[PDB]
């Protein structure tokens, strides 16, 4: 179930799960966390600004959520996790399997409620302690005191009491003592819902036959009683901005407004909120504000503000109805389809079976938006035909989107389901464009395509026409037929000259749009479902009905591989940015990386819900898909973007029991020699030969040309005094007798041993290592320091080193260079001397060795004159 | 200390300088600029080296003895008596100083004879050369190859860093042996450079 | 940073950025008070008509009411240790949260 | 073909920001504008990311280990980027505008001077996957009362000196448990403090303020507290510190100044090692390597780069970059070198691996226009509007010869006879086209024609006949060699701004102001295709505009086009924010490339944000210069009116986003782009895409490996290519011996010639194997020499590239070999004596 090149990264779309959310303040602020399946997420009252997501996704789903200042508790199964900017602080494991239902903090205090109607209570180490952490006691009610938990509420000014509300009755227990301070007198109807009142000892309970009561808990006694005949109360909720406003939500989607004191209804807000996905779920007046924030199952959360009065006088009669402040929104439903709207990763486009086509920003969530479905107005003039009750776009089975004329002209085509013309959008104006393409022969529309210079658009009918329309005009300009089942796929290159497309019937074609003639024709074994074309390596894929993916190269129109391992249809595909990789999606609940190269599965998931959608970033960063449960959708990042992905094939046995290594990594490192007769350069950059040879021009060059100015009074040794690396030649040590002009034992540098180490080894090969290794400063200064007088020992051995080094024919043009500096540095020397025969029989097998490289001029020679007559004459 | 803190070898060479006791001797020719240098050198070598110092008037020589219950560091008694040497060979007292404060100075000792055998006023031009006008030729050595010479008849003694002695070796033995002088003055220049680069 | 004189033109008060506040006496040139910590240094200082004098440091307003006197207890003081009568506690104070006072002008003729 | 990437930015090496060494010491990190450049000196590499802020930098750092760099520009958006990979991990916005940032020694931290607080967070770990929030705070501290100017870690990570305008210092403690240790602050300068470090010990803690005062702070007794025991002053005249850097175990302090020179000294003593000046600019950084022994220093007024190694007293790197000044760009005949002609008058030869100039040649007056190179490539002509133009000679960087019109005639535009023995020059005030002998000089003719000023000229390499063209709408052939003079004009609809000539010289393509790329037929002198470009160009809305960048026509046409030297594509730009390339035989967009992505720049955007505008109008229109806190920056030099050919002070108007120049690179699938931020360079040489070439079921990467182990070279060598993947055919090359490369490559089909011929001019160049490739290249022009010939233009960049390996790196290894054989020679055989 893990990928090697893949992993999570988060969901997008997801506002609220249906679950209440929760309002914590930080100062004047506001915030609000709501729950999105096993994460939560906090927004920014004031603008609905995503700020924090949890860090990790939780084991189970959440089931509550309560926020006091920085701190979030999340209860989920039998543990409450404590969570601060979104990082878990501590989490709270219940020592019963009974899963946690409610949960309410007051004080040190925190009150866990679980499904066997059984309260813990968790209290503070250290009164100082920023959260409750140590266990304290366990407070079961039983059947006798009372029916199933509603809710936990703490009423203020009370000392260690908590007002256990069950569907029977409330009870008051004593946390401190563990002990029922008092009962409630039981309740005709069911209690659903409970919020303290902003006034003493009084809590707002709401049954399930829309009734509202102010039951006193002081008392004993009901204060008073709303009633909503025919309606279920799923949320309360006070006014405190000095207005005694009321707010009752209803499991029917609607949100009533009360005036306690003056005993009237101000409004109705009519279906805020979806019956059928919950109705009002909760609604929240903010703290001291005119603004109330409601939230329901359908995936939006929106605020609603009180305006201030019209009337000078008499301002709590003439109240302003609420009107819709802001709000953050999604699918209701699983998307359908998902595309990326740009080259870059900041849009995505997604259709859901809600009827709505979303853009979704990857980058920032305020930015995404709903595309609007307001129609323009047609250009001829006639009326355009339908219903006066304005319906949502049916659902869209396809998608095809380019950005080459984007805010020139219409750059969308959709298809519809059951549905025999396409709709085009425009994606600059975020609205549906002017244009409707038909098939034009009686039949559904089953594929879109459009071309990359954007002025044509793709239409293939399920009775087999290819019909061809202009993005600008909206004219019909060709019709192609020669499919004579549904047309699956249409596909055209980047240079607009060879189209593809395919069909149930099997059969392949290859049309030249520019000529409009069929180049041919292919027949496969299975008929066709989808194509993904790859514009840059001219590569098309087609998803088979007999489980496999064919993958054609339009040039030469030729299978060119053939992938099998699907056990299952296969929901989707895509190709990699690259055109290197294909991942697939099927309906067996895995996807699976296709290495084309090898044309083999070089990775596999299993995914708890079927993907429907795959697709890669034009990037390659981001890999997103769609469930068939969820109504986000999935970003996954590609690890293959920081390091290298093995391509050794998956193990298929092993995979269905869950449910050579420089070609595994492509990747080649050149030999050190390809062979020892052929001459090669160093290992290193090419100016290192050129530094050496005009060491001294580049140096005077290099000089200011003005002298800096320095203090007279200068330490003359500040270079050494360095309090302590610097691993110059100048900063050597001598490692552990006659004097001698080289080096006297114990006090010679690490070369000269080298060398005298060699001549009596008859073997150079350590110092040559060191030679290569030294930097350019180094190299001449040792050359330098050689020993330049009789017997001239030293200076034989460094040219018998050199000469054992051209032997090896590696690094050669490095020894030439070090044999260039000995003559500039001692060819003096060496000119006195030429008749000692040490010096002259070295020499002498030098120049046996170095005669024989001379073939790399006559082949250096030969290449020229042929090279500059071939591209002359 | 502040509250951000963090939580017997020889260094002349050429010659065996060597509770512990260590005796060096001085010539007459240094007695008098001991003398009047003597009030700072036995500071240092008390104060930052805790040795126990005294001279020995009846063998005119200078004695640096280790005293257990306040020495600290094992090898002070061997950098206190190559202080002591540098200043008897001939080095400038504030140029012996380095010694003490430094760990990498080495003193490079040797004589004409042992590059070659030369005599009479071959040997005095050898001399000559190693000196030039004025020490002009010594003092370019010293400044290219950043070492401190001291040039005593037929004796020469070199301190600075090992590289650096070696080039100035180099660079004297060239003029003992009669080497041209416009060579060796190039390669001061070059040597002068090439030191100081970090590659 | 700021030099602020009262309208009897007896007295005057300076701000440094030193974190320093010094009352004058500015017919005799002799040093009256010296406040010599403040939290942070203060960028304004403006005395009212009534004699009231005025203090911004950053988001802070401070006043206090009798600070220019030659008496020693008028001394400007944050807070009374122990409830002692003696020490000048501020007059008024107001925070503007998020908001660096710019400059402090008393209207003339008003509260 | 067409897949084309960003690859480094040359013609600048530093606009703003602090410039930080690698931790190696072996690179230099400098902030260019709106990217980050990263020079290797000791390979003599450099690379520019990909990745692009919306305002220029303004703070960046490179942890220890070398794998994580943080940038962030003058918001205070930060983007955190995997130095290895070379992909961006993470986009944080701090909300303020963040002075500087600083890992860590250890690395698990890094802090942040964001206004008048200290912000410590923990480094993300590379290894790690991607997260939503990577970044997890760790403390942020609040006690400055201004901006913190500047901060520095002490070397075991414990304690943080901070430095405001508060003309206070104060030291923080990493962990709250040593909060008593650390709690001090630092009074007493009278300006800003500019700097304060600790020393290696760590008990003394010096601070600099920007007035030239140096402090030495010391825990002593008067009872043990923190006193200034010593204070040094720089007696600068009038020159206020700059920058300033210390490194503790050298004790080495770099102070750079306003005037513009920069002073090395040795504290606590205060002894002056160095003073020395780069310039009348300010020193606006400066860094130290982690040796101690490199310092880098930079001006942002002309975009100087300065690394000194004050041991030695040498210059590693002396660099100085363009910015809005670059009018023309030219790559060496070999494609090696690239050469630039700016307003300042300076031409500037940039070596394209290293990143740096290599000459600079300073004779113009004016704005030196146009740049071209003869066809032998020793020569190099320029055109400037001082009225002259100048023969270079790179040999000897000499300017052998100067052209200068009768009747002093600023030249625009300039063309070079293939042959190199003709020079013209055309105007925007004369209507005339200039012609001159290059061995004598003299004016040869005035061609005249023209109605309307002369926009552009051409040779033609092979027929070299000449083609202008005019604001006039119309084109002209002149056929000026020859006994006869004959003029072919041609008419286009629509002022012609661009030419560029056909390699083959059969056709000549023009851009118009309406939009249009039109290809004519030279010898039959009528149109053979045409491309519509109005609707591909980008053009942003300018703050001062007044209408919309759709109904704006500013810059809707390609001031500049060339061809690809293959013939089949033309690369194009403008005055806009966009570089097309088309494909000629198609006429289709193949690509098109952003030129830009910082706001900083004025044409990028097409829609501008609703908030900036006002009651009284955009609000970054409104002059801030007055809050300037140093008088050099309030200063208003602008003259009223002025659109080019000064500094940036005097314009007064943003920088606009446009390109100047564009060529293709005569040896490689690259080109080059000269814009105002400097000379873009789009390479192909990534090649991470997969290409096939004519695959089947039965090809396979084991497959290829299979054929090398039975010996079948030839067909191994074959499948490799049309699975096209470079690690396959490297692979097979090397496995080739030597006895069998004659036979392979007699039989290599003639569809995979040009691909080996590619393969080895760019394998070559770099690798260590010169008698292999040279051995390969033998056998392959012996066996295909005809088949080069006959089809010159498919092979002219593999070929050039080819004579590139083999002039510029085998010539040279041959001529130090030879030399030695003389010189040995000589030494043995003379007499040494006496």
């Amino acid at each position: 179930k893990n990928s090697k090149i893949f992993s999570p990264f988060r969901i997008i779309g997801n506002v609220s799960n249906g679950v209440p959310f929760a309002t914590g303040t930080l100062g004047s602020t506001f915030y609000i966390v709501t729950c999105v399946g096993k994460t939560f997420q906090i927004y920014d009252a004031n603008t609905l600004h995503l700020l924090f997501v949890s860090e990790k996704e939780t084991p189970s789903s959440i089931v509550a959520l309560s926020a006091h200042f920085h701190y979030v508790y999340a209860a989920y199964e039998n543990k409450v996790g404590i969570y601060k900017r979104g990082i878990e602080e501590h989490l709270l494991e219940l020592e019963t399997d009974a899963n946690v239902e409610h949960l309410c903090i007051f004080g040190d205090y925190l009150c866990a409620s679980t499904d066997d109607n059984s309260i813990f209570i968790y209290k503070k180490s250290d009164p100082q302690d920023k959260y409750p952490s140590e266990f304290y006691t366990k407070l079961t009610v039983t059947e006798i005191q009372g029916g199933e938990i509603v809710s936990l509420q703490h009423l203020a000014t009370y000392l260690n009491k908590l007002t256990v509300v069950t569907k029977s009755n409330v009870l008051l227990f004593n946390v401190r003592t563990g002990k029922l301070v008092f009962t409630s007198n039981e309740f005709p109807d069911q209690i659903t819902t409970a919020e303290p009142a902003p006034v003493l000892d009084i809590i707002a309970l709401g049954t399930v036959t829309g009734e509202v009561i102010m039951f006193n808990m002081r008392k004993g006694k009901r204060i008073r009683t709303i009633k909503i005949p025919q309606s279920r109360i799923s949320s309360l909720s006070f006014r405190t901005d000095g207005s005694s406003h009321l707010s009752v939500g209803t499991s029917s989607g609607d949100l009533i407004f009360y005036d306690l004191d003056r005993r009237s209804r101000i409004h109705v807000l009519k279906n805020i909120h979806r019956e059928s996905y919950g109705g009002v779920t909760q609604a929240t007046f903010l703290n001291g504000q005119p603004i109330i924030v409601t939230s329901g199952g359908d995936n939006s959360l929106k605020e609603y503000v009180f305006d201030p009065s019209l009337s000078q006088g008499s301002g709590d009669v003439v109240v302003q109805p609420p009107r819709y402040l802001r709000s953050r929104g999604g699918h209701s439903q699983p998307p359908s389809y998902i595309a990326f709207a740009d080259s870059q990763s900041h849009f995505m486009l997604s259709a859901s079976k809600d009827r709505s086509l979303w853009s979704f920003s990857l980058r920032k969530d305020a930015q995404s938006q709903e595309m609007s479905q307001r129609l323009h107005k047609k250009q001829d003039g006639g009326r355009v035909g339908g219903s006066t009750i304005k319906s949502k776009f049916p659902e869209i089975v396809a998608l095809a989107i380019e950005n080459a004329r984007i805010g020139e002209w219409e750059n969308i085509i959709t298809a519809h389901k059951d549905e025999k013309f396409a709709r085009t959008w425009d994606m600059r104006n975020k609205r549906v464009g002017r244009w409707t393409f038909d098939t034009t022969d009686d039949g559904f529309v089953k594929s879109v395509a459009m071309s990359q210079c954007g002025n044509f658009g793709f239409i293939g009918s399920s009775n087999g026409s290819i019909t061809i329309y202009n993005m600008q005009s909206g004219i019909l300009r060709k019709k192609y037929k020669l499919h004579k089942r549904a047309v699956t796929g249409i596909s055209l290159d980047g240079m607009n000259r060879k189209m593809v497309s395919c069909g149930l019937d099997g059969i392949v074609g290859f049309y030249d749009f520019n000529k409009s003639t069929l180049l041919g024709k292919l027949k496969l074994d299975a008929p066709i479902t989808a194509m993904v074309y790859h514009r840059s390596s001219d590569l098309f894929a087609l998803a088979l009905d007999d489980l496999s993916i064919v993958v054609i190269d339009a040039v030469t129109q030729r299978v060119v591989r053939q992938l099998w391992g699907h056990s299952n249809r296969i929901t989707a595909f895509d190709f990699s940015p690259e055109g290197r990789w294909i991942v697939s999606a099927s309906l067996d609940s895995t996807i699976r990386t296709w290495d084309l190269p090898t044309g083999g599965c070089i990775d596999g998931i299993i995914v708890d819900n079927v993907a429907t959608n795959v697709k890669f970033s034009p990037n390659g960063d981001l890999l997103a898909t769609t469930h068939v449960t969820g109504n986000g959708i999935c970003i996954w990042t590609n690890r293959a973007q920081f390091k290298t992905v093995s391509t050794r094939t998956i193990d298929e046995s092993e995979f269905a029991r869950m449910a050579l290594n420089d070609i595994d990594f492509n990747t080649y490192t050149s030999l050190e020699q390809i062979d020892k007769e052929l001459l090669t350069l160093s290992i290193g950059p090419r100016s290192k030969m050129n530094t050496l040879l005009h060491l001294d021009v580049i140096r005077k060059r290099s000089k200011p040309k003005e002298a800096p100015k320095k203090s007279e009074k200068l330490p003359f040794f500040l270079q050494l005094s360095g309090e302590k690396v610097r691993e110059g030649i100048a900063h050597e040590t001598p490692e552990e007798n006659k004097f001698k002009v080289t080096g006297r034992l114990g006090f010679e540098s690490h070369f000269t041993k080298q060398l005298r180490e060699g001549s009596q080894s008859k073997d150079y090969s350590s110092l040559l290592a060191t030679l290569i290794n030294f930097s350019p400063a180094a190299v001449d200064l040792e050359i330098r320091s050689l020993n330049s007088f009789e017997p001239f020992d030293e200076i034989v051995w460094f040219i018998d080193a050199l000469t054992q080094g051209l032997k090896s024919n590696k690094n050669f043009e490095l020894y030439e260079t070090f044999m260039s500096l000995l003559f500039k540095a001692h060819g003096d020397v060496i000119h006195a001397n030429n008749k000692n025969q040490d010096i002259a029989s070295a020499l002498q097998n030098w120049e046996d060795v170095h005669k024989k490289e001379d073939r790399l001029d006559d082949l250096v020679k030969f290449c020229m004159g042929v090279a500059a007559f071939v591209t002359t004459a | 200390v502040a509250p951000t803190a963090l939580k017997g070898s020889s260094r002349i060479i050429g010659i065996n300088n060597t509770f512990e006791s260590r005796k060096i001797m001085v010539p007459p020719h240094r007695m008098t600029p001991l003398r009047n240098s003597w009030t700072k050198i036995y500071p240092p070598l008390v104060e930052h080296l805790k040795l126990q110092v005294r001279m020995n008037l009846k063998t005119k020589s200078v004695e640096l003895r280790t005293n257990p219950k306040f020495t600290t560091d094992p090898g002070a008694l061997q950098k206190g008596a190559d202080f002591i040497k540098a200043f008897t060979l001939g080095f400038d007292l504030d140029d012996s100083i380095a010694l003490l404060r430094l760990d990498d100075l080495y003193i490079e000792t040797f004589e004409v004879k042992d590059v070659k055998t030369l005599t009479g006023d071959h040997l005095s031009r050898a001399i000559g050369r190693i000196a030039g006008k004025d020490g002009k030729t010594k003092f370019a050595i010293e400044n290219a190859t950043r070492t401190r010479i001291v040039l005593a008849d037929s004796k020469i003694h070199i301190l600075g860093g090992f590289t650096h002695i070696r080039m100035a070796r180099e660079s004297v033995v060239s003029l003992i042996l009669g080497s041209p002088p416009g060579k060796v003055y190039g390669n001061l220049r070059t040597v002068a450079s090439r030191l100081k680069e970090r590659y | 940073n700021s030099i602020a004189i009262d309208r009897s033109g007896y007295y005057m008060a300076t701000t440094g950025a030193d974190r320093s506040m010094k009352i004058w006496d500015i017919r005799n040139f002799k040093q009256l008070h010296s406040v010599e910590s403040l939290p942070t240094p203060g960028t304004n200082v403006s005395i009212s008509d009534t004699g009231l004098l005025a203090l911004s440091r950053g988001p802070h307003v401070t006043l206090w009411k009798d600070a220019l006197k030659l008496s020693g207890d008028s001394k400007p003081c944050f807070g009374s240790m122990g409830g002692n009568p003696h020490r000048n506690t501020p007059y008024m104070s107001h925070l503007f949260a998020g908001n660096k006072v710019e400059n402090l002008g008393f209207v003339p003729f008003e509260d | 073909k067409s897949d084309f990437k960003f690859s480094n930015l040359l013609g600048t090496v530093y606009r703003q920001g602090n410039i930080t060494f690698s931790d190696d010491g072996k690179q230099l990190l400098s902030p260019v504008g709106n990217r980050v450049s990263v020079f290797d000196l000791i390979n003599n590499k450099s690379f520019t990311f990909e990745y692009e802020h919306r305002k220029n930098i303004a703070a960046i750092d490179l942890n220890k280990q070398g794998t994580l760099l943080i940038s962030i520009d003058e918001d205070g958006r930060a983007i955190l980027v995997n130095f290895k990979a070379r992909n961006v991990l993470h986009h944080f916005n701090f909300k303020e505008k963040c002075s500087a940032v600083k890992f860590s020694p250890d690395g698990r931290l890094f802090a942040l001077a964001s206004g008048r607080f200290l912000q410590i967070w923990k480094t993300p770990d590379v290894n790690k996957d991607r997260q939503f929030a990577p970044f997890v705070r760790h403390r942020v501290h609040a006690g400055h009362f201004q901006d913190i100017t500047s901060l520095t870690w002490s070397q075991d990570s414990r304690f943080i000196l901070t430095t405001s305008k508060d003309l206070s210092a104060k030291i923080w403690s990493v962990d709250s448990e040593e909060k008593n240790l650390a709690a001090t602050t630092f009074n007493g300068h009278r300006d800003y403090v500019m700097g304060a470090f600790f020393s290696h010990d760590q008990e003394k803690i010096y601070t600099v303020s920007k007035d030239g005062a140096v402090f030495v702070w010391e825990f002593t007794k008067r009872k043990y507290s923190w006193r200034i025991t010593k204070k040094h002053f720089f007696y600068a005249n009038q020159a206020k510190v700059k920058c300033v850097t210390f490194h503790p175990a050298t004790r080495l302090l770099a102070v750079g100044f306003t005037s513009g020179e920069f002073r090395l000294y040795d504290l606590p003593d205060f002894t002056l090692i160095q003073q020395l000046s780069m310039g009348q600019n300010p020193v606006n950084t400066v860094s130290v390597n982690q040796t101690g022994e490199w310092l880098a220093f930079g001006s942002s007024k002309l975009g100087q780069l300065l690394v000194y190694e004050w041991q030695s007293e040498s210059y590693i790197l002396k660099q100085q970059g363009h910015f809005d000044s670059t009018n023309s760009l030219a790559y060496s005949p070999d494609g090696s070198r690239v050469v630039t002609a700016s307003e300042d008058g300076k031409i500037k030869v940039w070596d394209i691996t290293s990143g740096f100039c290599l000459a600079t040649f300073e004779e113009h007056t004016s704005s030196v226009t146009a740049v071209q190179f003869a066809k032998r490539g020793q020569v190099m002509f320029s055109s400037s509007l001082d009225g002259t133009v100048r023969a270079w000679d790179l040999i000897r960087y000499r300017n052998f010869r100067t052209f200068t019109g009768t009747e002093r005639i600023q030249f625009n535009c300039l063309a070079v006879d293939p042959s190199g023995e003709v020079v013209c020059a055309g105007s925007l005030d004369n209507f005339d086209i200039h012609v001159w002998s290059v061995q004598t000089g003299q004016l040869l003719d005035a061609l005249s024609g023209h109605e309307g000023p002369v926009s552009c000229l051409s040779f033609s390499q092979e027929n070299s006949v000449l083609a202008s063209a005019s604001w006039d709408k119309t084109i002209r052939i002149w056929s000026i060699f020859g006994r006869s003079q004959q003029v072919e004009p041609i008419e286009v609809y629509s002022d012609v701004l661009a030419l560029s000539m056909r390699p083959d010289g059969k056709e000549v393509a023009v851009s118009t102001l309406k939009g249009q790329i039109s290809i004519f037929n030279i010898e039959d002198a009528k149109q053979v295709g045409n491309i519509d470009c109005r609707k591909d160009i980008i053009s942003g809305r300018f703050n001062q505009d007044r209408f919309t960048a759709k109904n704006s026509e500013r810059s809707k046409f390609f001031t500049t086009i060339h061809y690809s030297f293959d013939g089949m594509a033309i690369v194009a730009g403008g005055n806009n924010n966009s570089i097309c390339l088309y494909d000629v035989p198609n006429e289709v967009l193949l690509k098109r490339f952003i030129v830009s992505r910082n706001m900083a720049l004025n044409g990028t955007l097409e829609f501008l944000n609703s908030k900036k505008m006002t009651e009284a109008g955009s609000l970054d229109l409104i002059d801030d210069a007055g809050e300037n806190s140093d008088l050099e920056d309030r200063i208003d030099n602008s003259l009223p009116g002025s659109q080019r050919g000064g500094d940036l002070s005097t314009r007064k108007m943003r920088p606009e986003v446009r390109v100047t120049s564009v060529q293709f690179s005569p040896t490689a699938n690259a080109f080059a782009a000269a814009s105002t931020e400097g000379l873009l360079i789009y390479s192909t040489n990534d090649t991470i895409l997969f290409d096939p070439f004519d695959l089947d079921v039965d090809v396979t990467p084991h497959s290829t490996v299979e054929a090398l182990r039975e010996k079948q070279f030839l067909n191994a060598l074959v499948m490799a290519f049309r699975l096209n993947e470079e690690y396959l055919i490297n692979k097979v090359y090397e496995a080739i011996p030597i006895k069998e490369i004659p036979l392979v490559a007699s039989n290599i089909p003639a569809i995979y010639l040009p691909r080996i011929l590619k393969f080895i001019g760019d394998f070559a160049i770099e690798s260590q194997h010169i008698e292999f490739n040279l051995i390969w290249i033998k056998a392959l022009l012996s066996a295909s020499g005809g088949y080069i010939n006959e089809h010159k233009y498919l092979f002219s960049t593999a070929m050039r590239s080819i004579q590139r390996f083999i002039v510029r790196v085998a010539k040279e290894v041959v001529n130090t070999t030879t030399d030695n054989k003389y010189t040995y020679r000589f030494l043995v055989s003379t007499d040494g004596s006496m």
